[PDB]
């Protein structure tokens, strides 16, 4: 079926819109009205990368501001892991370090990391800077990009280049 | 109902949730050591 299986997980603040990412990527679907998620989920998706067939396993999970008893398993064998937060909410994007920190205190030191500042439809509302963002994913080694899970800018290329880096 | 009562049914409610939320964490760690095939989503 697949020449790679490679784990990655979404993490980010309640309402950031993770799970649209993940729906988006693995569904081509969007909705609007997507509720809290209960519990933890992962969705799969295959691509193809160097001409071979990676198959993305996307986890997911709530985000709640709080250390979780799922937090050591839902990064255990993490290859990549997307930190969202949401352009229009700057407290989403002040809580990225604490995200990060949960990370490092968990995951592999080697896994890959993409901060993704997702809503970017919503730009007339913008209350994080684009150059902020990028300065401190380069400065803690990330990757960075913005997202709209709404209008689907940049969701593939979010995936397709974690993906890449990672493989 | 009163209102005291109303203000204190939601206390209750939302107290409840957390409870429901850590037990929900404490049996998917399980769920993911053994077989995590069942979070699947399609
Ligand atoms: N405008 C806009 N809304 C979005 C976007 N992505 C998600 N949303 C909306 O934001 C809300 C939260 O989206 P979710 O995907 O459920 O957020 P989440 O990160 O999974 O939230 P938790 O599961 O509670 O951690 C929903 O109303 C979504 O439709 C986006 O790119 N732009
Ligand atoms: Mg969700």
């Amino acid at each position: 079926e697949y020449d790679y299986l490679f784990k990655v997980v979404l993490i980010g603040d309640s309402g950031v819109g993770k799970s649209n990412l993940l729906s988006r990527f693995t569904r081509n679907e969007f909705n609007l009205e997507s509720k809290s998620t209960i519990g933890v989920e992962f969705a799969t998706r295959s691509i193809q990368v160097d001409g071979k067939t990676i198959k993305a396993q996307i986890w997911d999970t709530a985000g709640l501001e709080r250390y979780r008893a799922i937090t050591s398993a839902y990064y255990r064998g993490a290859v990549g892991a997307l930190l969202v937060y949401d352009i229009a909410k700057h407290l989403t994007y002040e809580n990225v370090e604490r995200w990060l920190k949960e990370l490092r205190d968990h995951a592999d030191s080697n896994i890959v990391i993409m901060l993704v500042g997702n809503k970017s439809d919503l730009r007339h509302l913008r209350a994080v800077p684009t150059d902020e963002a990028r300065a401190f994913a380069e400065k803690n080694g990330l990757s960075f990009i913005e997202t709209s899970a709404l209008d689907s800018t940049n969701v593939e290329a979010a995936f397709q280049t974690i993906l890449t880096e990672i493989y | 109902v009163s209102r005291d009562e109303l203000m204190e049914a939601i206390q209750k409610q939302e107290e409840i949730n957390f409870r429901l939320q850590d037990y929900i964490d404490r049996i998917i760690v399980a769920i993911m050591e053994t077989n995590p095939s069942i979070l699947e989503v399609k």
